[PDB]
């Protein structure tokens, strides 16, 4: 918990591009982070920040880094439907088949928003269709029980 | 009239007998504050909701009530807070005027209609309606010594042998506990319930069944069998008593024959309600008691009654128990009554002393030593009559006024002594010619003063109810004096003052007094041949009246505008404020550290630190916490360095040091009620269901576009809290209908656990409170805990929690604020230095209209206050100014001579705004009202001028600078005579340091300086505009 | 004057032990010697 | 005050005979207030 690291949380959270260019040149950890368990990247994919998680993975960033409970950033990007950051995140190697906790992968979390192209961004880069979180439901499962008829079609 | 009590001067004696006696009757019966009703009635609607998110509180408590605030009458705007300490404050501030009494009671009936759409947790612990805008007179404090009691402990003794005899005592208005009375605390175990297969659904049932009032009825009721003989009533289950009972609860019995208790799965023991406050006094544990002033109450006797009560209970309290007073608002008022009537004696003295210089007799002196204490009680009743108190404002109002009572008795006397000189006639014939003089004057100039000061009363809002006070008070002054001055001092003077020989102006009599005479007379000769010779090129004072003019409006603009001095009241805040999310314990460690600072630096200042941890006036969350510092009498703490404005500073620069808090100390405003009432208060709506995201983007574009005019805006704060992380958990519907286990089980095991849950009643020494139900810290404190709680399913099988639900983190408000009935964000912020609050408002206005669809604002506190009050200025100073000019036009019988007295009004307002610019003090409504007893006064002076120098025209046919000439050298000696008192009056009131030093230094600084150039400009300018305007105009 | 009261007491464990519910026992004792307003009826017209 | 020269009166149920009666007592009225059309004109009944 550095003073900089602190402000970079902060300015990534805000989404402060400006600020976050001079705390990457003086030196801002980025693998920083909460009591939660989230750094500046999981806070820049959960509020949408397409510019401060291009810069924080080209400043070595932890793309697979996970919070308390086993979410990762690309959980946070597929959840609240931020189709940019979710291609950036998987072009640096991000773990579409990632598990949480409780078995849920990001491809549970799209399905169940019913963000229709990230699902197909997920599939693109080889998401596990049949992945089943801790209750034995897959993404399908999901798309049916929301009633979500162009996602089923799409999970074929 | 003058002429009426001239012959009968018992009549005059009557008069100013019954004036007495009816000013001595309202002083004794007269109530006494700090300050009265200012702020708007504001009616706070409280309710609580134990262990509900801020979301959870608005969306079933906040929107609901809000709905229903229908059919209220004078309703200016509705504010509400709801936050995730689960409590909800709905806050209805109403128009000023309204009675707060029909205020309260329609809010609170319309309140009871929706409490049955409430949820029945917060029916249970009730929904409260209270007046928030007036102020505390004073806060005991109760704390423990011996460290034997908790601050539990002491609420409780405080709530059940202090409260009640406090809120009985004579005076006292409301009395609020500073903490809670005791709970029954059961402490649940889930290790222990999950080995007797059990659940808090099982605690909650037994405690509602085993802890309960059970009717009956009686032996031998009617209707009777006939041969009755007794009738009795039958006693069932009562309420339990005692912790040992409530450990006797039976849950379950076992095949073996075993008995499981209550005390075998929980702690029990007397706790408090809430645990979100830990309240220390200097370390040790402490509680207290808020004290409220009732209606027409008087302040002073109330304190004394609460401190006698207080002495009463001593002997009954336990061991260790003291009572202390870091708030006491009563030594206060003592000092600023004892202050103004230490003036007005001094005042009186100075009057003494100036008429004894001048005309050297003693039976003159004893004139003005009678007739201004007649004008001074009277006016105490004319304040007893309108309903006024004995106050601050109402204090100064006096003093602002000592300048036009004392005018008053030296114009009538001066002028009887100088008509008996020259004239050489005896005492009553003397004061018939001498009133005749002046008593068409003194009417015109009453008329004139009303002119000035009456328009002041109408003013709006918070600001208008200050301005009212002086205007009332001043009025009332002036009034009384202009009947004194044609009733009394007129029968006093024919009665009192001794013949004069014709020519005798005391230059045959020797030492120090023969001196002066010789000296006046030829320094009256010198000012004579300086006017004439100032009235053969008067051009040349023209240019020089446009200059003062500039160079008025020049300090008008440069001088910063304030609402009242900060005060040095003994005592002060240090607020602590942590990152958010983190937790009571942190909070404790800077408290400890800034109670460790003030001890040790402040020593020989501070007599204590109350450290208030988990509170807060902008939401309470754990992170954030306050400390009120207490210091010791101002006697004890000499020197500035050693006042509040210093430690202040040096406290804040000490504490700036310290990492992961950000910690100021900060002085309490004039009228702490009100709040600084200096910069603006901005709200930004969501006037198209935005939501609360998008009102937070919205928020932050307002911010950062606020952030680009340092040379506009300044200090920009937004009042709400920043979203947090929040521990999201979703209940699957289908594991748990699988399983057998109901919705019902589940959300009461994991909501009563982990945030409580309010049972039933139970009596405590003859005291019913309440029974919460609740785990132990150590099983509900991370989220590996959540596993260890099971809810048993109907087949009997225990389900872990972890079996049926899934856990993320998300982000959410901790502090959800509404603003008529939207959803909002209350956004500060003062204007920059040199640029006024119109300016910063109308750019915020500017900036508002650039943010994004469906986002709307709104002025709030002293902005909606300012704007509504703006507007109504330019009527009252044009009303002001057309009747003066009317009054002085039906007095001199000329529409052009008026223009003569009215151009005077610049030569006292430049040296006011001089003095304040030197000493360095603000434009505040202390120098305002300052400036019209200056300008009432010079206005006076140039009135009897022109007066004196129309009628010798008029009547004795002479020329326009021979009668200019010979009216200011008869009106030199009393202008010089009541500046010489009034400047010295005030004089204690600019160098004062000590208690209420910042009001004092407001009143004097303004008017002394202003009152130097009054007197000296006006002396030269008034015979300069009267020749002007006379050649000008025929 | 201080009238004498009856102080039944009733034994929740021992009534537990038998098979009845205290609900059943307080409503028994108090619609049997109190009374007990049930609900309103209407008496010509007018609810009673 | 309303019309002019218009009149609101009101039958009352004072030994509790009940809606039927009431309605027998009402219509007994109206036909009587028809048979005087010299005094009472458009007599009629303000409810359902
Ligand atoms: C450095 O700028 C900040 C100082 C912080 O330090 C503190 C310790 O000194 C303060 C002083 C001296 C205050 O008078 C207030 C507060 C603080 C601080 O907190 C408040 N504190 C809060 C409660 C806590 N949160 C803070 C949270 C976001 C971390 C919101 C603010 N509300 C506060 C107020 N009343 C209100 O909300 C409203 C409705 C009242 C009237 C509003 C006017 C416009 C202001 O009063 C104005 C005259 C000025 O005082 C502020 C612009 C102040 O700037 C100064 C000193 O010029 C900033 C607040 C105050 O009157
Ligand atoms: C020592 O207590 C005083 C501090 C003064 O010193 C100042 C200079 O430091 C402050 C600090 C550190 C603050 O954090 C706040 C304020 C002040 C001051 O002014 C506020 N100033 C105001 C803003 C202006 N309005 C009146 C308006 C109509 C012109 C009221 C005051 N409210 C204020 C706040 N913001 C809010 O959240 C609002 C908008 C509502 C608050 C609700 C409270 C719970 C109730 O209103 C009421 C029950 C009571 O708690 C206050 C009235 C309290 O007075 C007493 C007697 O207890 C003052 C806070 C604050 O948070
Ligand atoms: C919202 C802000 C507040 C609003 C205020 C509105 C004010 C309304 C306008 C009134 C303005 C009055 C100011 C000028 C007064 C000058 C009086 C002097 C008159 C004068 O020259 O007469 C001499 C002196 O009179 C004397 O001094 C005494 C004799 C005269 C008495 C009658 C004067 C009128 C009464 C004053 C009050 C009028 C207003 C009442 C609402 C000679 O005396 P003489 O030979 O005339 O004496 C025999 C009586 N017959
Ligand atoms: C804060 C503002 C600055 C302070 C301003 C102070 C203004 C008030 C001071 C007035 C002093 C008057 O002093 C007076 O001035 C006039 C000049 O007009 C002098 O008058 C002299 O010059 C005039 C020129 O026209 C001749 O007609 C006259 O015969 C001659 O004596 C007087 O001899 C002197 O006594
Ligand atoms: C002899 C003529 C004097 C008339 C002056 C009347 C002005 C006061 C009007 C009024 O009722 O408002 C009182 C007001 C309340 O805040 O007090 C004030 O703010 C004092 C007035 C300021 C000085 C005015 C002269 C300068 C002009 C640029
Ligand atoms: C203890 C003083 C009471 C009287 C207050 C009024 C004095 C001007
Ligand atoms: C100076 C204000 C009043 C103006 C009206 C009178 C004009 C002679
Ligand atoms: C109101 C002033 C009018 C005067 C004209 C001679």
């Amino acid at each position: 918990g550095s003073d900089l690291g602190k402000k970079l949380l902060e300015a990534a959270r805000a989404g402060r591009d400006d600020e976050v260019r001079i705390l990457m040149a003086n030196g801002a950890d980025v693998n920083a982070a909460d009591v939660v368990g989230w750094t500046p990247l999981h806070l820049a994919a959960y509020w949408g920040h397409l510019e401060i998680v291009e810069v924080l993975l080209k400043n070595g960033a932890d793309v697979n880094a996970y919070d308390t409970l086993g979410s990762t950033p690309l959980h946070l990007a597929a959840h609240f439907g931020h189709l940019e950051i979710v291609e950036v995140l998987l072009k640096n190697g991000a773990d579409v088949n990632a598990k949480d906790d409780n078995g849920i992968t990001p491809l549970h979390l799209a399905a169940n928003r019913g963000h229709l192209e990230i699902v197909e961004v997920l599939l693109k880069y080889g998401a596990d269709v049949n992945a089943q979180d801790k209750f034995g439901k897959t993404a399908f499962d999901i798309s049916i029980n929301n009633g979500n008829e162009d996602l089923a079609e799409i999970l074929q | 009239m003058p002429n009426f009590f001239i012959d009968r001067p018992i009549f005059a004696w009557v008069i100013a007998i019954i004036i007495m006696l009816a000013g001595g009757l309202a002083i004794l019966k007269l109530p006494v504050a700090q300050y009265p009703t200012i702020a708007p009635p504001a009616v706070t609607i409280s309710a609580s909701y134990p262990g509900a998110d801020a979301k959870t509180v608005q969306d079933t408590v906040t929107q609901v009530i809000e709905q229903n605030m229908n059919g209220i009458d004078n309703l200016m705007y509705m504010s509400s807070n709801s936050d995730s300490t689960g409590t909800v404050q709905i806050t209805l501030t109403f128009e000023s005027g309204t009675d707060a009494d029909i205020a309260q009671v329609q809010v609170q009936n319309k309140l009871q209609l929706a409490m049955p759409l409430l949820p029945q947790e917060v029916q249970q612990q009730g929904v409260s309606v209270e007046k928030s805008s007036s102020s505390f007179l004073m806060v005991v404090g109760v704390i423990n010594t011996d460290g034997t009691m908790t601050q539990e402990d002491i609420s409780d003794y405080v709530a059940a042998n202090m409260k009640d005899a406090i809120s009985r005592t004579s005076g006292v208005g409301d009395v609020q506990l500073f903490g809670s009375q005791y709970a029954m605390r059961i402490w649940m175990n889930p290790n222990e319930l999950n080995k007797f297969q059990l659940t808090p659904v099982d605690v909650i049932t037994a405690i509602k069944a085993q802890n309960a009032q059970v009717a009956a009825g009686q032996l031998g009721g009617t209707p009777p069998v006939k041969g009755q003989q007794l009738n009795a009533s039958i006693i069932a289950q009562t309420r339990l008593t005692s912790t040992e009972e409530f450990g006797k609860i039976l849950l379950k019995v076992n095949q073996d024959g075993s008995r499981v208790l209550l005390r075998d799965v929980a702690k029990i023991e007397l706790g408090g309600e809430n645990y979100d406050i830990i309240a220390e006094f200097n370390g040790q544990p402490a509680s207290g008691l808020g004290i409220k002033l009732a209606t027409g109450a008087n302040a002073l006797d109330t304190a004394a009654a609460i401190r006698a009560e207080l002495a009463k209970m001593e002997p009954f309290f336990p061991s260790g128990l003291k009572i202390v007073y870091p708030y006491d608002t009563t030594p206060f008022v003592k000092i600023s009554i004892h202050e103004v009537v230490k003036t007005l004696v001094e005042a009186i003295i100075l009057v003494f002393l100036v008429m004894y210089l001048f005309l050297q007799n003693f039976r003159a002196t004893l004139i003005p030593t009678i007739a201004v204490p007649v004008v001074l009680l009277g006016t105490f009743a004319v304040l007893a009559a309108f309903g006024f108190s004995i106050n601050t404002l109402t204090m100064f109002g006096m003093v602002l006024a000592i300048g036009l009572l004392v005018d008053d008795a030296i114009v009538v006397v001066e002028n009887v002594e100088r008509v008996m000189a020259e004239e050489g006639l005896p005492p009553k014939e003397a004061t018939r010619k001498s009133m005749g003089q002046i008593q068409g004057a003194l009417v015109g100039i009453a008329m004139v003063l009303s002119a000035v000061f009456v328009p002041m009363a109408f003013f709006g809002g918070s600001t208008g109810a200050i301005y009212r006070q002086f205007s009332i008070t001043i009025v009332s002054a002036m009034a009384l004096s202009v009947l004194v001055a044609l009733i009394l001092t007129p029968a006093l003077c024919a009665t009192m003052l001794k013949p004069i020989a014709k020519g005798d102006h005391g230059e045959g009599k020797k030492g120090f007094f023969g001196w002066f005479n010789r000296m006046f007379e030829k320094s009256t000769h010198h000012y004579t041949d300086s006017v004439g010779g100032i009235l053969r090129s008067t051009g040349r004072y023209l240019v020089l009246y446009l200059i003062i003019v500039v160079g008025m409006a020049y300090l008008f603009v440069r001088l910063p505008s304030s609402f009242l001095p900060d005060e040095d009241q003994g005592v002060f805040m240090t607020m602590v404020q942590l990152p958010a999310g983190a937790t009571q314990e942190r909070t404790q460690k800077v408290l400890n550290e800034v109670t460790h600072y003030y001890l040790t630096k402040e020593k020989n200042n501070v007599e204590s630190v109350f450290a208030v941890n988990g509170f807060g006036f902008a939401g309470r969350p754990q992170n954030t916490g306050i400390a009120f510092v207490s210091l010791k009498d101002w006697a004890d703490r000499p020197g500035e360095e050693n006042k509040v404005e210093a430690i202040t500073m040096r406290a804040t620069r000490a504490f700036s040091q310290i990492k992961d808090a950000m910690v100021f100390a900060f002085n309490l405003p004039a009228i702490v009620e009100l709040g600084t009432a200096t910069g603006f208060d901005f709200e930004l709506i969501d006037q198209a269901g935005l939501g609360h995201e998008k009102l937070t983007q919205a928020r932050n574009q307002l911010l950062a576009e606020a952030a680009k005019h340092p040379d506009m805006l300044t200090s920009v704060r937004p009042n709400g809290l920043e979203d947090t992380p929040q521990f999201k958990i979703d209940i699957d519907q289908e594991k748990a209908q699988a399983l057998g286990v109901s919705i019902n089980d589940i959300n009461t095991t994991l909501g009563a656990a982990w945030g409580g849950s309010y049972v039933n009643d139970f009596i405590d020494r003859g005291r019913v409170k309440k029974v919460y139900v609740m785990s132990e810290a150590k099983y509900r404190m991370l989220p590996d805990d959540i596993g260890d709680w099971y809810v048993r399913a109907a087949d009997g099988q225990m389900v872990p929690f972890s079996a049926f639900s899934s856990s993320r983190w998300e982000y959410g408000s901790p502090r959800l604020e509404r603003y008529n009935g939207l959803p909002s964000m209350e956004i500060l912020g003062q204007a920059a230095p040199g640029k006024s609050t119109g300016e910063a408002m109308e750019l915020m206005e500017q900036l508002a209209s650039k943010l994004p669809t469906g986002v709307g604002y709104d002025w709030t506190g002293m902005s909606y206050q300012e704007r509504l009050s703006g507007n109504q200025a330019p009527s009252l100073y044009a009303i002001s100014l057309i009747v003066v000019f009317l009054c002085l036009a039906a007095l001199y019988e000329s529409w052009s001579i008026p223009f003569s007295v009215m151009l005077v009004v610049p030569l006292g307002v430049i040296g006011a705004l001089l003095a304040a610019t030197f000493r360095g003090l603000t434009n505040d409504v202390y120098f305002q009202v300052g400036l019209l007893t200056t300008i009432g006064l010079s206005a006076k002076n140039a009135i009897l001028i022109v007066e004196f120098a129309k009628d010798l025209m008029d009547k004795e046919g002479k020329g326009l600078i021979e009668a200019t000439l010979d009216a200011v050298r008869m009106r030199l000696r009393p202008i010089l005579m009541t500046s010489l008192a009034f400047i010295l009056g005030v004089m204690p009131l600019v160098i004062s340091t000590g208690a209420g030093s910042g009001a004092q230094n407001a009143v004097g600084t303004g008017v002394m300086g202003g009152m130097v150039t009054a007197t000296v400009l006006a002396i030269f300018f008034v015979p300069v505009f009267f020749v002007v305007v006379r050649r000008r105009f025929s």
